[PDB]
RNA sequence: UUGACCUCAAAUCAGGUAGGACUACGCGCUGAACAAUAAGCGCAGGAAAAGAAAAUAACCAUGAUUCCCUCAGUAACGGAGUGAAGCGGGAAAAGCUCAAAUUUGAAAUCUGGCAACAUUUCUUUUGUUGUCCGAGUUGUAAUUUCAAGAAGCUGCUUUGAGUGUAGACGAUCGGUCUAAGUUCCUUGGAACAGGACGUCAGAGAGGGUGAGAACCCCGUCUUUGGUCGAUUGGAUAUGCCAUAUAAAGCGCUUUCGAAGAGUCGAGUUGUUUGCAGCUCUAAAUGGGUGGUAUCAUCUAAAGCUAAAUAUUGGCGAGAGACCGAUAGCGAACAAGUAGAGUGAUCGAAAGAUGAAAAGAACUUUGAAAAGAGAGUUAAAUA
RNA sequence: UUUCAAUGGCCCGUCUUGAAACACGGACCAAGGAGUCUAGCAUCUAUGCGAGUGUUUGGGUGAUGAAAACCCAUCCGCGAA
RNA sequence: AGAGCAUAGCUGUUGGGACCCGAAAGAUGGUGAGAACCAUCUAGUAGCUGGUUC
RNA sequence: GCAGAUCUUGGUGGAAGUAGC
RNA sequence: AAACUUUCAGCAACGGAUCUCUUGGCUCUCGCAUCGAUGAAGAACGCAGCGAAAUGCGAUACGUAAUGUGAAUUGAAUCAUCGAAUCUUUGAACGCACUGCGCCUUAAGGCAUGCCUGUUUGAGUGUCAU
């Protein structure tokens, strides 16, 4: 409708088409190689972090989490020492 | 005949006595334009002409205005 | 069903693309099926039509007529075949155009480019 | 002047892709920083515990993390907040220490000149 | 055909139709003059140019 | 017609009168065609016009390449030899001076860079 | 007389930059009628603006900005009406740079010329090294920014603005790779229809083809990927260099700790507490803002800053319970066109033969336009 | 259906005023052409749950169409104590 | 010894151009030469006029 | 969902082959 | 009777409704960031096919080169991609008027204004040293 868009319609020149429209597509992982090898390109980032035994957020989650299956004193805080934590999965062990 | 051909817009709207075009404001540097004249603006805005260079700029953007020759 | 969002199923846009295609796109748009013997010998189902191709008409009033492709009229999506014509009032024979999809190629006009194209589409020469 | 919300589903998807684009850039580390636990500043909400902005310099010092390295391992610093009570100090020092117990910090390469 | 403007394409048709009539008229007028000058030419044209009819061009059986 | 690939394999001053001879040929053929010519006459007009265009392309490309070689590794070169991307792009900060940092920022990133880490679940 | 410095100049000296256009969404200066609106004017970008508290609060306190929800159509103003904000819940999160303290055991700083050496989205782009000149002590670097910090002392932990090579993981651009009836009967000008027998489906989206085609054609699915071109991201690994006599974080103190003025503020006039003009004009535990009606909180008159946010324009893309040629854009075609006006401006009407022009040969009447015999078509009641 | 015979039978719409009348509008035909959308408030009805009730600011999630459907962390609105 | 909350439909009502149409405002910015003319605010209006569809 | 709005757009009548040129 | 008038029907005109169509509009959503003194937007004049009241292009005038595809248009192309060349007179428009009128240097190179950094040549009863 605009005179610029009418101008390029009347022209015999082809349009500068670009094809970048693909939703549902999730960014591929670069950076850590171990994460990339074990990443699942279909699962979401929360599902992948949980499978890899990592934490996607050190804080609370601001909604309901997905449930797929029906599951069945200042002295002793500034001075206590916590001996790390177990590695749940093999990916964390690597 | 109080108007002649304008050196800028080429229309017969160049007042001979005032030496000022009633269409584009020639010889003022800024082209005459008014927001209440929306119809007038679209009659001479970008796109009503060739845009010979602007089309070249749009064509060259995708590859990043690259230069040189292929190997 | 199509799932890519880079392909449009809009009838407005598909008709505009077909009827406003350049000649390079129109070359592939007018493709014809190879005959059974050529299909099993060149390992190719269909090819774009080219001049001097030997074809057989499969559909239409001229069904069964054979002949070479004398000219590929890309501006109208039509094929011109030898001796496949129609008599006019003054006696001059006006050629009749047949769609490329309505003919079958029985002999290819092989050149260097066509042989490379054949092996490009998984085809043994 | 009417503000429509036809792009509400589109903005939901665009923000999800930003989360995935961020996670693609930073592969093994969380997409958010650890926030402290604070108390809202009024008699109506002071019994609730919510998330703060960053950890105070006295909280970081007690937990053993210097303010210059805290940001490098994803621990925000709030120079404005202060610990007026020993409970806020203990609630957020433990939060830092639990964070450091679950943290794998990958080593970095250092330039060691041949001479002295 | 080429013109998708209705007004232009019938302007072009009227122009071509008038041009077709003029050349046909000129050829007919000059043919009449020569055939008047030589009546044998009129005999040849009439004998050779017999109008076609469906009976004459009926398919052979 | 003429082949562009073997046209570049000729000397510069050879291309001069070849353009000259082609120009008189086009002018002479045009004089012939305005007095009556066939449909083939405008066919060789099209070929000789593109041939002149091909000829002038080689001269300008050869001259341009010679100017580029003569001005290689020179601080200031003519504007036609310079880049033409966009007026704003030319005015922008170059990546070298975009990445310039103070010695305060160098020491900060040398001793306290953003670490790579992971959080166990 | 000469020289240094300052000042005024000049030069078609060398090297740069500004203007104009577009402005849907920024931000300003304005400004009517009836709204802090239209219009006018100025200035930008892919976002802009804002922004690391001279901020809230009165609590167990919060903690840059922006945006959304809520607060709330509430308080307040003034009955009507105008109409917020703190808290709370979300999206995104990132912090910093100077001025003010002597490098004084060493202007440690920078532009330019020239000469080499590299480097390139690039013979078009970027630098590096050397030398000379200039800038600069009326102050260029390092150091410091109140969250601190300096100087000493101390024993713990630390360290590259370098340049190659290889492979992997990503992004972009351009090629390349692709399953199955056109079998039989009937109708028809045409089979893409009907009936029979089949086939392929990670492909039964859509379009084309002489009538409703998954299997005739382009495509579609595979493809959230194989395979080649070339460009470049951040990393990893491994060489070669590394000006470390160096530079940092965290301990300690019988030693120090600079903090922005015609500005704050007071009085008086307008616009709308803000802003501005005018007269006057400060302070150092001072000053601002709150709760007290002493306490709390902040640290202004200098500067930068991604993300979440906006987007009727621009470059593309996919859609639709939308309109279907007096509709939908004024414009499905010639459309801001023809045309109208001195000019500012105003501004239409107008889509469909057929599958194929096969667009009616030929004979004949007429000055011609045309007519009549014919002829094409499945149909010229196309 | 056309027409004839017998009987009857005014021109509609608006406005007026007591109904009128009168004055207005109407050459004919086709197409277009007028209580719509939205934000509040109240009523009634239906439906879900019920001292509770309300998923859709947002997050999760959705392999094939992904602007849908599905799930809900912390608040909050109204109601009640 | 609580009866409400949410959604939908209906009806009424109050705002938005607000059933459609019909008088010129006024203002802002321009054109031409006091007056004239043009374009936007602006769907600024008719206590009313006419019309308002099985 | 129309018969009206001195309704909008288009088409076509009687006046009328009249007034007239 | 006839004419005229009227009604009905058939055919022929006139008209362009209805139906069906649709490379158009409208609306929503998504990705992206790219004008100009290295001469833009816009205007004018040419070129060659034409139907221009359209398009493309710029005296290299439907463009040339390069990469292609591979045989048409109706190494081919009224083809695609596109990194190289060319791009008339104008216009912020720039030697002065607005095509003339000019200047300097070697037909060509040039010759606008403001401002910033530097360079060079000068002047000053400026201040000082000899
Ligand atoms: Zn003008």
């Amino acid at each position: 409708a605009n005179p610029r868009q009418r101008n390029k319609q009347r022209s015999g020149k082809p349009r500068l088409t670009r094809r970048n429209a693909n939703k549902k597509a999730k960014a591929k992982i670069y950076g850590n190689f171990v994460i990339q090898q074990n990443w699942d390109k279909h699962a979401t980032l929360r599902q992948n972090y949980a499978r890899l035994g990592l934490l996607a957020t050190p804080n609370y989650v601001t909604g309901g989490v997905e449930k797929l299956y029906p599951d069945p004193t200042l002295d002793d805080v500034l001075d206590k020492e916590i001996s790390i934590a177990p590695a749940k999965t093999e990916v964390v062990r690597q | 005949k109080s108007h002649t051909i304008c050196r800028r817009c080429g229309k017969r709207s160049f007042h001979i006595q005032k030496s000022t075009c009633a269409c584009c404001g020639y010889p003022a540097a800024k082209t005459r334009s008014y927001n209440w004249g929306a119809k007038a603006k679209r009659r001479r805005t970008t796109g009503t002409g060739r845009m010979s260079y602007l089309k070249k700029v749009h064509r060259s953007f995708k590859n990043g205005f690259r230069s040189g020759k292929p190997a | 069903m199509k799932f890519s969002r880079d392909v449009t199923s809009s009838r407005r846009k598909q008709r505009k693309a077909h009827f406003g295609a350049p000649s390079s796109v129109r070359r592939v748009l007018m493709s014809a099926p190879l005959s059974k013997e050529l299909r099993e010998q060149y390992k190719i189902r269909s090819l774009p039509v080219r001049r001097d191709d030997q074809i057989t008409v499969i559909r239409g009033s001229n069904k069964g007529r054979e002949g070479k492709i004398t000219s590929v009229y890309r501006k109208k999506f039509l094929l011109l075949i030898e001796r496949v014509t129609r008599e006019k009032a003054n006696g001059a024979s006006a050629p009749v155009g047949i769609d490329a999809s309505k003919v079958v190629i029985t002999k290819l006009h092989l050149d260097k480019d066509r042989k490379d194209l054949i092996v490009r589409k998984g085809g043994k020469v | 002047y009417v503000k429509t919300w036809f792009n509400q589903p589109g903005r939901k998807l665009r923000r999800r892709q930003a989360r995935q684009t961020k996670a693609a850039k930073i592969a093994p580390r969380p997409v958010e920083a650890i926030r402290p636990a604070v108390k809202p500043p009024t008699i109506r909400y002071n019994m609730k515990v919510r998330a703060g902005r960053g950890f105070t310099l006295e909280e970081l010092k007690a937990a053993g993390v210097s303010r210059r390295v805290a940001s490098t391992i994803g621990i925000p610093v709030d120079h404005r907040r202060r610990n007026r009570s020993e409970e806020s100090l203990q609630r957020n020092v433990e939060r830092i220490k639990v964070y450091l117990a679950h943290l794998i910090v990958f080593p970095r390469k250092a330039g060691q000149p041949k001479k002295g | 055909g080429k013109i998708k403007n209705k007004i232009v394409r019938q302007q072009q048709y009227m122009k071509a139709l008038h041009q077709k009539n003029k050349d046909k008229l000129e050829r007919r007028k000059e043919r009449a003059k020569e055939e008047e000058k030589d009546p044998e030419k009129k005999r040849l044209r009439l004998s050779e140019n017999i109008p076609a009819t469906i009976e004459s061009k009926r398919v052979y059986d | 017609a003429l082949k562009t690939f073997e046209l570049r394999k000729q000397s510069q001053e050879n291309l001069a009168e070849q353009l000259q001879e082609l120009r008189q040929e086009l002018a002479s053929l045009r004089v012939q065609k305005i007095a009556g010519g066939s449909g083939s006459k405008l066919s060789k007009i099209k070929t000789t016009r593109k041939d002149i265009a091909r000829i002038l392309t080689v001269i300008n490309e050869s001259n341009r390449l010679a100017a580029r070689e003569a001005y290689k590794n020179k601080k200031y070169i003519p504007l036609d030899l310079r880049q033409k991307k966009t007026r704003a792009i030319r005015r922008a900060l170059t990546p070298y001076e975009q990445s310039r940092k103070t010695l305060k920022q160098i020491k900060k990133e040398r001793y306290f860079p953003l670490r790579k880490y992971a959080l166990k679940a």
